[PDB]
């Protein structure tokens, strides 16, 4: 109920694009070509800890069950309700609550794996709700969460 | 004076970085096709899509997964 056979189909076709000898796992060296492909430039140590929350059994690569389950998986479903908000309190210095559109903007696009001022507009109206320019992320994260 | 100061510069890279991903995770929902900029983000970088798509997003889930990871270190 959770899956489809249409979505299952669509995963598997997926996969083939990661897994590129057809072996059946995807490698490190074949996450790396996949990104490159997408305009990233990881390291080694980057695909690893990628392919380590993935790899369930723990044997270095990810098989179409882990890739599956991986890709089955809600934000929801992650429990990370509590990391998430953290990470919003850490930029609301003050502790009101609330973080301005402006602070946000901020942060979002001058530090980290920096966001496009589009995703951050985008960000901004699912976030803030009422349109005052402030962002309670508390709701946002219970949103996002639930 | 600089006490809260300091712990704030050890968790701003992390916390953001987590932000970011949780809401590239959440902007490449395919039941939202409203949200578009994550997709432009990524189009402008690599020209369609379709199983292109999944794949970017199957990068944004093990990316907020390592992020929330981090998060926690
Ligand atoms: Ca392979
Ligand atoms: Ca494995
Ligand atoms: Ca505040
Ligand atoms: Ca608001
Ligand atoms: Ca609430």
């Amino acid at each position: 109920d959770q899956l489809t056979e249409e979505q299952i189909a669509e995963f598997k076709e997926a996969f083939s694009l990661f897994d590129k000898d057809g072996d059946g796992t995807i490698t490190t060296k074949e996450l790396g070509t996949v990104m490159r492909s997408l305009g990233q430039n990881p390291t080694e140590a980057e695909l690893q800890d990628m392919i380590n929350e993935v790899d369930a059994d723990g044997n270095g690569t990810i098989d179409f069950p882990e890739f599956l389950t991986m890709m089955a998986r809600k934000m929801k479903d992650t429990d990370s309700e509590e990391e998430i908000r953290e990470a919003f309190r850490v930029f609301d210095k003050d502790g009101n609550g609330y973080i301005s559109a402006a602070e946000l903007r901020h942060v979002m696009t001058n530090l980290g794996e920096k966001l496009t001022d589009e995703e951050v507009d985008e960000m901004i109206r699912e976030a803030d709700i009422d349109g005052d320019g402030q962002v309670n992320y508390e709701e946002f994260v219970q949103m996002m969460t639930a | 004076e600089q006490h809260r100061q300091k712990h704030f510069e050890k968790r701003r890279k992390p916390a953001a970085e987590l932000i970011q991903a949780a809401w590239r995770y959440y902007a490449t929902n395919p039941n939202r096709i409203d949200l578009v900029a994550t997709w432009r983000f990524y189009e402008s970088v690599v020209d369609l899509t379709p199983g292109l798509k999944v794949s970017i997003r199957a990068v944004c889930v093990m990316r907020f997964l390592v992020s929330k990871r981090k998060f926690k270190e």
